RNA sequence: GUAACGGGGCUAAACCAUGCACCGAAGCUGCGGCAGCGACGCUUAUGCGUUGUUGGGUAGGGGAGCGUUCUGUAAGCCUGCGAAGGUGUGCUGUGAGGCAUGCUGGAGGUAUCAGAAGUGCGAAUGCUGACAUAAGUAACGAUAAAGCGGGUGAAAAGCCC
RNA sequence: CCCGGCGAGGGGAGUGAAAAAGAACCUGAAACCGUGUACGUACAAGCAGUGGGAGCACGCUUAGGCGUGUGACUGCGUACC
């Protein structure tokens, strides 16, 4: 016979919630990345989306170690005649702090169609609260 | 045919004229 | 003896733009494109005949991997597991018991944890 | 005894090398000359 | 009730009733072959294997059909240096028919 | 019921007919001989003709009720060319394509 | 243009030492198949359940074949109950290929075994013919200049008045 | 005979074995250009294939996870001489 090939339209999918809080960013994000497409699951197929929703918060409290609160440097090129723009970690946290979790976790994603409709499960919070409780997300231990 | 056009060579396009016939 | 050439020409080719169906533009319009594309998709066959058993591989040792996390054990343990206790059973009958049989697969894991230390 | 009965000893018969007939006849693309030279033009090769 | 057996350098897993095409046996075509090389018998409660084979497991099948299968074509190509082959092939194999699985 | 009518050797490009030609596809034929009464390019002059031959091959020959008729299938294909020659500076030598087609009404009241 | 880990990220997911696991090639092994060279069990127009070993390949050498036109076989064999050719489908050979039929065609084709070649094309800024592309794009050939009424006509900025 | 300009071209009728022989005339290939139908395509990057593969359409057998067409998504893959 042939191996088992996880239908795209059948795929059952659950909600997490996950509490950023004082864990470490890549750490967490190699986790949310893991469960995002479908490596916990033994029908996991690489072509299809087989992974889970994932509900993250308090992503303004998200630790990094060693000096690389004031050295870690995000770069964006914005397309133009000077173009390169450059931002610290902590200037990212006070600025934007979902896009820290976000970069991490669409850096640890593949490229391509599906993993970009893989980071499209990621719902980031940099408050306590969030807006899914009809989807009755289930605790998650990140 | 047989205006020339080049500087030089034997056939090229050029605006010139003394090297060009094709 | 002269010898016309339509015919088998003819036919030569047609054996080619017939290989060449499917493809894009020239490709399967044009008999110098279609003989080269033909040609690189003959290459590709042989080459992903080779690449196919690589794949199927990567994908029975990933749900391999899930399907003993899930259970509590990781790839390389339950390999182990399993060649310590002399189980012979490859890796794609074991995807496809992690897959459709949950609770043979969890004896397997119970007979390799048993088998492990 | 008829004539469309009759046949050749083997080995009395042998084909012969027609040159230039593609990859797989084994003398095509120069068909034994091998590449540039005196040797392989037409015409060419030096006297005795 | 399922069953894992090996008989072409392959295993196969197999319930009471699929054909599976294996690869070619010297078995004529109304035998019925008799597998003692099984690795898993399998149900609600299910017997694998220790030491590697079953011991009092057995499955047996009737052979169905001889064939070959699609013709596949190797083309061996090498640019600028002057080489391709072409090559068909096809694979012989031997649809059994699995009649009994005796665990 | 089919009816045919055909402009073979119309002095025009295909590409010119096809852009009046996807005007009426589909249509009654009532209102399409209005939208090519009242569109400003030659070849509705061309395939207006051709409308109207097939309107009136129906009527004659076989056909029924023109308040039925409907424009199923219509299309242009392209005609023999003519090969001229056009005289262009330091004495080169141009083709002109002069390019015919050919036009097909087909008329179906059902 | 971040630009001296591929990247994300990492205080180990860095470095050294000790191990054991595991992944990883077209390597080795398992199952099936083909072929080349040297040789043993049965035994000759020798076939192989066999069994040792070998099988990447350019220039090049050697060996075996397929197809095309024409000639004999052949005033024979197929064919208007449908030949050659064209266009699909299926089956088959390790390959060049081959076989059988649907439709189109409307009068010739040719088994096998031999023979002879104007005998096989993708390239030569190859040659001839056809058709594309740019593209319905440039341009419509002196910047002396036209406007109206009537006529004819299927239709008039251009023809006649 | 009918449309049209006492056109060109076409539709009938008729001749014929045949107009899938109408003179732009046996056979009518390919490049090229269309019409209709099935599927795909408007958040997605590259020699356009190949390996896997969901869904759809249409034949299936009277379930059997197979044919034919398309091919979302994914691994690999920088033409020929």
């Amino acid at each position: 016979m042939k191996t088992f090939t996880a239908k795209p339209e059948t795929v059952k999918r659950d909600w997490y919630v996950v509490d950023a809080t004082g864990k470490t960013l890549g750490r967490l994000a190699t986790e949310l990345a893991r469960r995002l497409r479908g490596k916990h699951k033994a029908e996991y197929t690489p072509h299809v989306d087989t992974g889970d929703y994932i509900i993250v918060l308090n992503a303004d409290k998200v630790a990094v170690t060693g000096n690389k609160r004031t050295d870690k440097v995000y770069y964006h090129h914005t397309g133009h005649i000077g173009g390169i723009k450059q931002a610290t970690f902590e200037e990212m946290i006070a600025r934007r702090p979902e896009r820290v979790i976000e970069i991490a976790v669409k850096g640890m994603l593949p490229k391509g169609p599906l993993g970009r409709a893989m980071f499209r499960k990621l719902k980031v919070y940099a408050g306590n609260e969030h807006n899914h409780a009809a989807q009755q997300p289930q605790v998650l231990d990140i | 045919t047989c205006a020339r056009c080049d500087s030089x060579s034997r056939c090229g396009a050029x605006g010139k004229x003394s090297g060009x016939a094709s | 003896a002269r010898v016309k050439r339509g015919v088998i020409a003819r036919a030569r080719h047609k054996k080619i733009l017939k290989q060449a169906k499917g493809y894009y533009g020239a490709r399967s319009r044009v008999y110098r494109v279609a003989f080269q594309a033909v040609i690189k998709a003959g290459q590709y066959a042989y080459r992903d005949r080779r690449q196919r058993k690589r794949q199927f591989r990567q994908l029975w040792i990933a749900r391999i991997n899930a399907a003993a996390r899930q259970n509590g054990i990781s790839y390389s343990k339950f390999i182990n597991g399993l060649k310590k206790a002399s189980v012979e059973i490859d890796r794609k009958i074991l995807a496809d018991i992690a897959v459709f049989d949950k609770v043979a697969f969890t004896a397997l894991v119970e007979k390799a944890k048993a088998a492990l230390a | 005894m008829r004539l469309n009965t009759l046949s050749p000893a083997e080995g009395s018969k042998k084909a012969g090398k027609r040159l230039g007939r593609g990859i797989g006849s084994g003398l095509g693309k120069t068909g034994g000359r091998g590449h540039k030279g005196q040797k392989s033009r037409s015409g060419g090769g030096v006297r005795r | 009730m399922y069953a894992v057996f090996q008989s072409g350098g392959k295993q196969h897993r197999v319930s009471e009733g699929q054909t599976v095409r294996l690869e070619k046996l010297d078995i004529a075509t109304g035998e019925t072959v008799e597998f003692a090389e099984v690795l898993m018998i399998a149900n609600g409660e299910e017997v694998k294997i220790g030491v590697p084979f079953v011991d009092g497991g057995v499955i047996k099948a009737e052979v169905v059909a001889h064939g070959r299968g699609e013709k596949v074509k190797i083309v061996k190509f090498r640019r600028r240096k002057h080489y391709r082959k072409q090559q068909g092939h096809r694979q012989w194999f031997t649809d059994v028919k699995i009649t009994g699985i005796s665990a | 019921m089919e009816t045919i009518a055909k402009h073979r050797h119309a002095r025009s490009s295909a590409q010119k007919v096809r852009l009046v030609a996807d005007l009426i596809r589909g249509k009654k034929v009532s209102q399409a001989l209005d939208i090519l009464t009242y569109t400003n390019k030659k070849a509705a002059v061309l395939v207006k003709k051709v409308l109207e031959s097939a309107i009136a091959n129906a009527e004659h020959n076989d056909g029924a009720d023109i308040d039925d008729l409907k424009v199923t299938k219509i299309f242009v294909d392209e005609g023999p060319s003519m090969k001229r020659i056009m005289p262009r500076a330091k004495g080169r030598a141009d083709r002109i394509l002069k390019r015919t087609s050919h036009i097909t009404v087909v008329v179906s009241d059902r």
